[PDB]
RNA sequence: CAGCGAAGGAUUUGGUGGAUUACUAGCUAAUAGCAAUCUAGGAAACUCAAAGAGUGCUAUGGUAUGGUGACGGAGUGCGCUG
């Protein structure tokens, strides 16, 4: 605050007003910087479900390794977690404390799907596309960032037809039909 | 409105008063005569009595400015703030500025007005207070430096 | 502040003696004149300053 | 007629220079290799030799009943004017009242003495630094590590106590 | 002695306004007035925001009167200078806040925000969300501790060093959520008003209450404390204003029976008491003494002399003020509504010779950089804060008070 | 050019007013009073802030005026210096 002096170094050193312990490194803010989260608490709201899926992969692990309701419901779960495409793989249950993140929880965003598969070029420019309204799932239309894909719908992340940057790539390859009015 | 325009609003309104340093420099280095970095170091007894002076050979120029050394230029006036009495004394002083801008709007000529309004200018803040009358006055000499 | 500022030592002055110094002895009018003997009988008379 | 993608604005702690480890916001130097020098020969110094000392080098002195200048004179069979640099003598006095022996054998007006204007009293780096600024001083020494150091700094000579009586290495006209 | 002469080099004179006549009735004076009255500079101090679409604001001054912070109920916070035109911060957070306070200075300013407190520099960047601090309802920074002091609908209160970081005390209350809270300005104890009628005066060192004093029947509305920490003055929702004294734990006056219930109260430096009952503002000057004729009244019946009758009263006609605050060394009151700002010109209102290395409203941006040096060297630790500031010198009310000779140990 | 073509035509923009839900009037202490009153990346700058470095300025109380009639001045005596 005033890049103190030397016995002002010395005569108190915990004093930091901008980074304090309980910041973590400021991880949250981090991480929203870099997949471009429009509001707050969307952080906190992904990592009590990470604390939550390894607290039940937990108490999995407690039960014993014999009865078909613990390995039932650990493949349920290892398997919903593939198919909302947080895991890239099925693999151990190691990996629901080692490869669950709140960073791959981000990753399976829409925008960041559309960064990765270059709808966009850059996570902000999606954000601009997916609030100005070109974009869909399937049929249905898709407003808010906070919508994140399963593993099914990464093949049907298409804008939707009179979106007219879609209009304007086609006229760019000159592909431009107009009977299907876009 | 908004809160921007409303606060635009109260800057204006408050647009003389020196509310710390750095507006009382800002708002002290309007001068009429010198630069900026003269202006600001300069006091007030010191362009009071230069332009006591100029108003000195001013009256014995044309004799109707004696009366305006008896309020306007006197010695209670290097005391007086504008800003810190009521309506009826600053229209009374106002009309006072009034009078001695359509007096000496004939005078713009001669340097001995340049430095006798210079203490109009930076004591009664004529340049942003009285301003109307001020541009009225001298619009006659608009190729001129003065202008 | 006193604590952090307590740095006492000045400095030795000269190159010491050879042989320990057993005898010191200030002159009471001027003010930076000092007279020191060691073991080996040199005395040395120093300008502190 | 607002914008798009409106946030919510933070501090960028990659950015902001207001916090600490952000505040972090050309001329080679190519020292010339010295005009002492030949290529390995150091053609310039000459007798009479001048040999910083150091601590290590006056206990095997002492340990091994060497004579300090008459040592080096045998030594090299030439005159020698040996120097304790103030660091090297800082360090025989932080040695202890073990070793008043060898701090009063160093206080002899034989072994002159050089003023070493640093902080710390680390004697290998005040050797090092005085000798590859210079190339006009023998080092004697016996610590492994400044003995390393100097000898891998070309045109230095170095003396060491070895046997019962000093030896020389890197001084190219001992016979 | 030499202390005391110095009430002759002190500049400036109170103001006040005094009625010169039978008639003429002081509480019956008009804002228009008051404005026509006085001169340019004061009329311009005499500000109205109207700010209609977000909610009631909260309104709050630094502690020199220099900046403004207004927080909207929707989510609209303003810090500004609001003697020049100079807003620094506009900031539209679209969740419910409730209150703000500034830190130790214009530059950071803490938020108490739909669930979390926020604490945000001076143009408005966000630096903080405290994780703790769940639901803050009443924010105030003590500036000689440095610590921001939280309480709200959790029955908690919370202390929290905003120099290092790091939470100071965490108190349960065991009262339900705060109706209200104040700082004593004398010796730092927070005075929390719950829904039991009972005002309790805390401490961080303690986790127990340092008091609880039985102010009122039903809950508690609003406290305020004089700045020489003698004399508290807390409205309930049993229509009772009631005086207190602090020092003592008297109390001084009850006046029971207000027409609405007050929700607010505020003590100015001389001394007023501006009591708000919705729509209205009531002021009473000297009304915190300890003798039944400064009990404060509504009509003198009769014309009695001995009655404290309002020093001024005014009427929001549209709506209920939200909060009251006196600007420090000025004579206004700055009462929040729900169509923003409305400042007053109270005549009597205000110390009209501050000190000016306490707390200067005329400092510039180098004195702020030093002064802020200089206070967070001198930062007090809160475990110096106790019900009298003069018991850290002195020795333990055990350890027998004659010292002892080792004869007779 | 043709064509269209009534004392002119086109484009752009600032402000205000009315709608954007289905019209029972303002205030207050409200069965009434009042309403005259409740009271007895880039560019620009006399833009706004946050900080860093350097330079300038007698920047001068080693213990603050010759003196709270308790004082001052004059003179004398003691003291002091060469
Ligand atoms: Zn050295």
């Amino acid at each position: 605050v005033r890049k103190l002096k030397h016995h002002e170094q010395k005569l108190l050193k915990k004093v930091d007003f901008l980074e304090w312990k309980q910041d973590q490194g400021h991880r949250d803010t981090q991480v929203m910087r870099t997949y471009h989260i429009q509001n707050r608490e969307d952080y906190h709201k992904y990592n009590r479900i990470c604390g939550d899926i390894r607290r039940l992969a937990n108490k999995l692990s407690l039960l014993p390794p014999t009865d078909p309701f613990r390995r039932k419901h650990e493949q349920l779960l290892l398997d919903k977690l593939y198919a909302m495409g947080v895991l890239t793989t099925k693999s151990k249950i190691s990996d629901l404390e080692n490869k669950v993140t709140v960073s791959a929880i981000c990753r399976r965003r829409l925008p960041v799907i559309m960064h990765r598969l270059k709808m966009a070029e850059t996570i902000q420019d999606a954000v601009k596309f997916i609030e100005q309204g070109h974009v869909r799932v399937g049929p249905n239309l898709i407003n808010d960032p906070a919508y994140l894909v399963t593993r099914n719908m990464e093949d049907y992340v298409t804008w939707v037809d009179n979106s007219k940057i879609k209009k304007t790539l086609l006229r760019y390859r000159n592909q431009i039909d107009d009977f299907d009015f876009s | 409105s908004s809160l921007s325009d409303q606060l635009a609003q109260v800057a204006s309104n408050n647009a003389t008063v020196a509310l710390d340093r750095k507006r009382r420099q800002k708002l002290h280095s309007a001068s009429l005569i010198y630069n900026s970095k003269t202006a600001a170091t300069q006091d007030y007894d010191f362009i009071f009595e230069n332009a006591s002076k100029a108003l000195e050979e001013l009256s014995q120029i044309e004799p109707k400015f004696a009366i305006f050394s008896r309020t306007l230029f006197s010695e209670s006036s290097i005391s007086l703030d504008r800003n810190v009495q009521t309506k009826e004394e600053i229209k009374d002083l106002d009309n006072a500025i009034n009078a001695y801008l359509l007096l000496a709007s004939s005078k713009w000529y001669l340097a001995p007005t340049l430095h006798a309004t210079e203490w109009l200018v930076r004591r009664f803040q004529i340049h942003v207070k009285n301003t109307e009358m001020l541009l009225l006055s001298t619009l006659n000499y608009y190729q001129t430096p003065v202008f | 502040l006193e604590r952090m500022f307590a740095k006492p030592f000045v400095g030795q002055l000269g190159y010491g003696h050879r042989d320990g110094v057993y005898a010191i002895a200030k002159n009471y009018g001027s003010l930076n004149k000092l007279a020191t003997g060691s073991a080996d009988g040199v005395i040395k008379y120093w300008n502190m300053s | 007629t607002r914008k798009f993608g409106l946030v919510k604005r933070t501090l960028n702690t990659k950015k902001d220079q207001r916090l600490k480890k952000n505040q972090e916001n050309l001329t080679r130097n190519i020292p010339q290799v010295s005009s002492a020098l030949f290529f390995q020969y150091n053609q310039a110094i000459k007798p009479p030799y001048q040999v910083l000392i150091d601590t290590n080098f006056i206990n095997f002195s002492i340990q091994k009943k060497v004579d300090i200048v008459r040592g080096m004179m045998d030594c090299l069979l030439a005159k020698c004017n040996p120097l304790i640099t103030d660091c090297v003598m800082a360090e025989l006095e932080k040695l202890g009242p073990k070793y008043r022996i060898a701090l009063k054998l160093a206080r002899d007006p034989r072994i002159k003495r050089l003023s070493c204007s640093h902080k710390g009293t680390y004697a290998d780096d005040c050797l090092v630094h005085r000798v590859l600024q210079h190339k006009c001083y023998i080092v004697a020494t016996n610590d492994a590590g400044l003995k390393q150091r100097i000898r891998k700094i070309p045109g230095i000579p170095l003396m060491s106590v070895g046997g019962h009586a000093y030896v020389i290495e890197k001084l190219p006209d001992v016979f | 002695s030499s202390a005391a002469a110095t009430d002759y080099l002190l500049p400036e004179s109170n103001g006040y306004l005094e009625p010169e006549n039978e008639l003429e009735k002081t509480f019956k004076v008009q804002q228009s007035e008051i404005k026509s009255s006085v001169d340019v500079s004061t009329a311009n101090k005499a500000l109205d925001l109207s700010l209609k679409e977000f909610g009631p604001y909260h309104i709050k001054y630094a502690k020199n009167g220099t900046h403004l912070l207004i927080t909207g109920r929707k989510g609209h916070v303003a810090s500004m200078d609001w003697r020049k035109g100079q807003l620094r911060a506009e900031l539209f957070l679209n969740e419910t806040c409730h209150s703000a306070t500034y830190l130790q200075n214009e530059q950071y300013f803490a938020v108490a925000q739909k669930k979390y407190t926020f604490i945000y520099d001076h143009e408005g960047t966000e630096l903080h969300r405290l994780k703790q601090h769940i639901e803050a309802r009443h924010l105030d920074f003590l500036p000689y501790h440095y610590l921001l002091v939280t309480a709200g609908e959790t029955g908690w209160l919370k202390y929290h060093d905003v120099s290092t970081g790091q939470l100071v005390s965490e108190l349960r209350t065991k009262a339900g959520p705060t109706m209200a809270m104040a700082q004593n300005p004398w010796n730092a104890v927070m005075h929390l008003g719950h829904s039991n009628g009972t005002v309790s005066l805390w401490s961080p060192s303690m986790p127990e209450p340092l008091v609880k004093l039985l102010s009122a029947r039903g809950p508690v509305n609003s406290i305020a404390i004089d700045r020489s920490g003698y004399y508290m003055a807390t409205t309930g929702a049993d229509r009772s204003m009631k005086i207190w004294d602090i020092r003592n734990f008297k109390q001084l006056h009850s006046v029971e029976s207000l027409p609405t219930p007050g929700t607010n109260v505020s003590i100015s430096d001389t001394g007023l008491l501006a009591l708000s009952r919705g729509p209205h503002v009531t002021l009473w000057k000297d009304a915190l003494k300890l003798s039944g004729d400064s009990k404060p009244c509504f009509g003198s019946m009769g014309g009695n002399p001995h009655r404290n009758t309002p020093y001024m009263s005014h009427l929001f006609a549209g709506n209920k003020v939200e909060n009251l605050g006196f600007v420090p060394f000025e004579d206004l009151l700055g009462v929040g509504h729900q169509t923003g700002i409305t400042n007053l010109i109270v005549p009597g209102a205000g110390e009209a010779n501050y000190d000016a290395l306490e707390l200067n409203p005329f400092e510039t941006k180098k004195q702020r950089q030093e002064q802020e040096v200089r206070t967070l060297l001198n930062k007090l630790p809160a475990d110096t804060i106790t019900l009298d500031p003069n018991s850290i010198g002195s020795v333990d009310k055990r350890s027998s008070t004659i010292r002892l000779n080792a004869k007779d140990l």
